[PDB]
RNA sequence: ACCCACUCGGCACCUUACGAGAAAUCAAAGUCUU
RNA sequence: GGAUAGUGGCCUACCAUGGUUUCAACGGGUAACGGGAAUAAGGGUUCGAUUCCGGAGAGGGAGCCUGAGAAACGGCUACCACAUCCAAGGAAGGCAGCAGGCGCGCAAAUUACCCAAUCCUAAUUCAGGGAGGUAGUGACAAUAAAUAACGAUACAGGGCCCAUUCGGGUCUUGUAAUUGGAAUGAGUACAAUGUAAAUACCUUAACGAGGUUGGACUCCAAUGCAGUUAAAAAGCUCGUAGUUGA
């Protein structure tokens, strides 16, 4: 009934406990993606070997802090005047933020697509 | 008030951790703000028991302490950061209302009201 | 309290000048704006912050101003509110002799007397830049400064 | 068949080395600077 | 064809059936009177000036008027209406081109000065210009932000302050004493950018020319949410609209 805070409220459901990841949705683009992104920039460990009716593609390891939670967010907007502001959600300017917006193109990060001028959907944002 | 005066640039102001939560869960840029307001150079300042309990704090709410531990804040040693935070800043301003103190703690301000030339600020 | 004794430091500059009311509400609006845009540097080298550069810092002033050096202005913000109060003949003219002191100094700035090289300057809150040229002019003639030219070793700061 | 353990099914309950909320209580109202 | 001055269904006819139209046409609904400059690395800024633009009213109606040239407002008439003077008889009169009083009644300066310009009309001059201008009034919006202090002396009580509880701080402070410039203000020609007159009111120039509080004379501070409870969960399930929805 949401794929999104789905997983990344189980991945944040569960550094809180602390350990060493789990499993979670069925794999999404989207799910992956995210599960991208974070890996990526840190975080996460390594996205995972899962291969089912829609079960598949992966689980995903734990590591480091990655605290607290991903964010799951529920609307979307975006740009200039915009995802400078929603970069109100960060957990504070001086680096540290993690915006993973949506981007016309590409699901990108709060400044990974910061990049090529973009902009559009606000998917999350990450420690 | 019969408080002669003193001050000169760059000012010195000790930040609480209420304060620093507080620009931290709402994305307020603590430095610019305070040279903002008193309109001078500021030496921006954190005693070791204040950062020690955001260090607490720190436990499930992560980004106050790498704000407060930044260089911009300057660590002020204490001799007591075992003491609240409230009572670590009065023991240091009571020998020197020399330093402006941005608290969130009107309880903590209003004692230090007492002392003449302590400027006070705080975030609405 | 801090409005209090702040009602206070005010008043002290009430002669740490020689005003009378709230110029030095002047003077401190000054110091924002100064700043204010200024510390808006932010930001880089934009070519902007170039002309905006030499330009508020060409703020260089004579009587005015900091010495030499910055970039950060917002020293000012500590001194120009502290400092920008000198320079004009409001301050700087007691300071060069020919006034008595502040007080017995407005007074002819108003009172005709007190002139900049040429021209009085009524203005009692001018301001100074190169000043050496600060005399009485007069044009039987401006008394209180002709005479009383003590200022004849007026070497001060 | 009875029992025995042991599994996994899921039974409901009960329980808090956890999260809460504004507290009594809560494996939720735990639950994303409050 | 006829009008139209002269284009035109504009009409006389005469007929063509036309064609408009979802790109919504017919059409509807938005009191709708109605809307020019330029800089500009970036920025700096700004304009024309309360609509550049630009159709429809000058009791009602009518008809008519001038003419290069009016759907002529501010020409008529006549009609209506109002609507008035009166020796009885007749014989008026429509100033959203002004001001004004009523009223309206929300809301704002004398029924200023000049046509000084610069613009106007205009006949061969220098007609006339309700243009314009000039004022005043007028925080109007206002600004400005600059207006009794500088200094002579004596005389000196000891100070006076603290948080003060006592300690401490230390030390001018009163002359309701004796000096300061021919301080300065205000009038006087002063012509005047100058309403060729405002032109003495400006700008001069000068000539002259200083008197809130508190405290008993006193006395002092500004000239997106907790969500059980505590305010808001239909019995129970079903489910539509809807909500969303690999």
């Amino acid at each position: 009934s949401s794929v999104l805070a789905d997983a990344l409220n189980a991945i944040n459901n569960a550094e809180k406990t602390g350990k060493r990841q789990v499993l979670i949705r069925p794999s999404s683009k989207v799910i992956i993606k995210f599960l991208q992104v974070m890996q990526k920039h840190g975080y996460i460990g390594e996205f995972e070997y899962i291969d089912d009716h829609r079960s598949g593609k992966i689980v995903v390891q734990l590591n480091g802090r990655l605290n607290k939670c991903g964010v799951i967010s529920p609307r979307f907007n975006v740009k200039i005047g915009d995802i400078e502001k929603w970069t109100a959600n960060l957990l504070p300017a001086r680096q540290f933020g993690y915006v993973i917006l949506t981007t016309s193109a590409g699901i990108m990060d709060h400044e990974e697509a910061r990049r090529k001028h973009v902009s559009g959907k606000i998917l999350g944002f990450v420690y | 008030f019969e408080h002669n005066e003193a001050l000169v640039p760059p000012y010195n102001v000790l930040v609480d951790t209420n304060f620093l939560s507080r620009t931290v869960g709402a994305k307020l840029p603590l430095l610019e703000s305070a040279m903002d307001c008193l309109y001078a150079s500021v030496n921006i300042i954190i005693t070791s028991c204040v950062m020690a309990e955001l260090e607490k704090l720190g436990p499930r709410y992560r980004v106050a302490l790498m704000i407060a531990r930044d260089e911009r804040w300057q660590r002020l040693t204490c001799d007591h950061k075992g003491t609240y935070a409230d009572d670590c800043i009065v023991d240091r301003v009571q020998k020197h209302r020399i330093y402006i103190v941005a608290t969130n703690d009107r309880d903590l301000k209003r004692r230090i009201r007492k002392i003449p030339g302590v400027p006070i600020m705080s975030v609405q | 309290s801090s409005r209090l004794d702040a009602e206070l430091k005010l008043a002290g500059e009430f002669g740490l000048k020689n005003k009378k009311e709230i110029y030095r509400i002047s003077f401190q609006l000054s110091k924002i704006r100064r700043a204010a845009r200024d510390l808006l540097t932010r930001d880089e080298k934009d070519p902007k912050r170039l002309f905006e550069g030499n330009a508020l810092i060409r703020r260089l002033v004579r009587v005015g101003v900091l010495s030499e050096d910055k970039k950060k202005l917002d020293y000012v913000l500590a001194l120009k509110v502290e400092d920008f109060l000198e320079r004009r003949l409001q301050t700087q003219v007691y300071k060069l002799g020919l006034a008595k002191s502040v007080h017995h100094a407005r007074v002819l700035i108003t009172q005709r007397h007190i002139a900049v090289g040429k021209q009085i300057v009524n203005i009692p809150s001018f301001m100074v830049r190169l000043d050496s040229e600060k005399h009485i002019d007069f044009a039987r003639p401006g008394r209180v400064a002709r005479r009383n030219a003590a200022r004849k070793a007026e070497a001060s700061g």
